[PDB]
């Protein structure tokens, strides 16, 4: 799953 | 270290250089560098600390999971795993620095709920990287968890709903649940509360702020839509 | 070197993985190890080596061109140059290398003339990136010329004029000529003669070989697209 | 102008 990008 | 000689001012501007270079590694050891100088991070400084060693890990864990993918379509010589494992050491090694900085001693110093949540959430982030990879294993998902669960805490005191720390933190305690600690359904109530909780406070933000919570909130509903 | 321990074949097969990873670095590495074994190399190990220092020194290339950028707007402290010589200098280290490679022995056990020109083309590129960095610099961009002008004289000699490495060194020689030499006619001459005699060439190709050429003969239309 | 790509 995507996470929190930068 | 090798960055002991120079200016904790030019530490940073080379690695909002860097930066603009793409050169991450290069930004993450001179953010590594201004962290040892000893002092207190800003809000600014503590985004460049963690773009840059987001990135290089970022890179590190693609690559792993491209020759575990290999590994394991092999099962069914020794290069294939040799070389995972030397991704793996130096993933880890990147891990261990960047939870060495938090522990020395950027967490002890934070005592402003911003700047305390940011640095758990950063902690709870590379125990879970350390987690994607091993197979001790139960004290790492245990020292993520923590780590997580304490800047939740701290947030939900201290912090609005629509704070994009707060909203970061909670994006990304909820993958924790779902991709590591098989909860999807503890992920899926975070996620869920979360984004509630937010858009009932949208009212009170301006439109820059809004606009900056907003985008974070679309992520979790993205997650949600994936996840449901 | 550190790659002396491993096997031939195991450094060409980790260089494999490592391009799957999108692991330049490592790559390159790896393929200098293999280069280091002493054995001559085949079609596919001399595209493993190029496509891997290729792809290292890109990313400096577009970092010093992003620094070299700031630091010229800033003129009109030390840091933006600093850093900006501190990349110049790994990227004249890794060409360094690479021409290494090629002078101890690469070229001179090159006896067909499909190793033999691809090799020189590859030391006319790496001299064709210290030029660009250079401020020597009519001595380097001579070398730059001398390599390309061998690999000419072999290619036009010994190779069809459709064949993708005398194409590819047709047409970096040209962006030699518009770039670095300030010979922009000869540049535009040479392009468009290598895609004229390509052209007529095609006839006795099969689909295979037919998709390698035209791929190569766009990218000349381009740039002749481009400077006219 | 761009080169060779690879
Ligand atoms: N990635 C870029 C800016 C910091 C970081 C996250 C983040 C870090 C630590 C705790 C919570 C979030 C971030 C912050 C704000 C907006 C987008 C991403
Ligand atoms: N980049 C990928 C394959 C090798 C390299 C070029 C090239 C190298 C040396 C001499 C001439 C060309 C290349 C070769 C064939 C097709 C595309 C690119
Ligand atoms: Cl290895
Ligand atoms: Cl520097
Ligand atoms: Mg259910
Ligand atoms: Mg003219
Ligand atoms: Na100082
Ligand atoms: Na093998
Ligand atoms: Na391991
Ligand atoms: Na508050
Ligand atoms: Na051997
Ligand atoms: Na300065
Ligand atoms: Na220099
Ligand atoms: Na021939």
């Amino acid at each position: 799953t995507p996470s929190l990008p930068x | 270290g090798a960055m002991g000689s120079m200016e904790r001012a030019s530490l940073i501007q080379k690695a909002k250089l860097a930066e603009q270079a793409e050169r991450y590694e290069d930004m993450a050891a001179f953010m590594k560098g201004a962290v040892e100088k000893g002092e207190e991070l800003s809000c600014e400084e503590r985004n460049l600390l963690s773009v840059a060693y987001k990135n290089v890990v970022g890179g590190q864990r693609a690559a792993w999971r491209v020759l575990s993918s290999i590994e394991q379509k092999s099962n069914e010589g020794p290069e294939v795993r040799e070389y995972r494992e030397k991704v793996e050491t130096e993933l880890q090694g990147v891990c261990d620095t960047v939870l060495g900085l938090l522990d020395s001693h950027l967490i002890k110093e934070a005592g402003d709920a911003e700047s305390r949540v940011f640095y758990l959430k950063m902690k709870g982030d590379y125990y879970r990287y350390l987690a994607e990879v091993a197979t001790d294993k139960k004290r790492i998902i245990d020292s993520a968890r923590s780590a997580y669960q304490e800047a939740m805490d701290i947030s939900k005191k201290e912090m609005p709903p629509t704070n994009p720390i707060r909203l970061g933190l909670a994006l990304n305690f909820s993958v924790f649940h779902y991709e590591i600690a098989n909860s999807p359904e503890e992920a899926i109530s975070l996620a869920k509360t979360t984004f509630d909780e937010a858009m009932a406070d949208l009212h009170t933000l301006s439109e820059d702020s809004y606009k900056d919570s907003t985008l974070i909130m679309q992520l979790l509903r993205d997650n949600l839509t994936l996840w449901t």
